[PDB]
């Protein structure tokens, strides 16, 4: 089925999903297109944030639903 | 470390 991912920086992605992938599955699909490693990415629906491991079933997303992509990293180097 | 970030 397709379904759209939406950034705030006016850009809509199309992508071909299963209903049985997983949030993960989706992210890296997102990294082929856009170049975001998915540990940067976070995804959105029905005003929850999606966790990794879930598939778009467990979501209730469907034929063309909109998720919305946020990015996320956390400085890392110091100590 | 002890001292934070980042950098
Ligand atoms: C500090 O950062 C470490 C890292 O390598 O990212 C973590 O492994 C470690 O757990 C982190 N420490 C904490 O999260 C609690 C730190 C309390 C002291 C710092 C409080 C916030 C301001 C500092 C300068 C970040
Ligand atoms: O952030 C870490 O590297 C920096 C390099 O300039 C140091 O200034 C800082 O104290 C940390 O070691």
């Amino acid at each position: 089925m397709q379904i759209f991912v939406k950034t705030l920086t006016g850009k809509t992605i199309t992508l071909e999903v299963e209903p049985s992938d997983t949030i993960e599955n989706v992210k890296a699909k997102i990294q082929d297109k856009e170049g975001i490693p998915p540990d940067q990415q976070r995804l959105i629906f029905a005003g929850k944030q999606l966790e990794d491991g879930r598939t778009l079933s467990d979501y209730n997303i469907q034929k063309e639903s909109t998720l919305h992509l946020v990015l996320r990293l956390r400085g890392c180097k110091x100590x | 470390x002890x001292x934070x970030x980042y950098x």
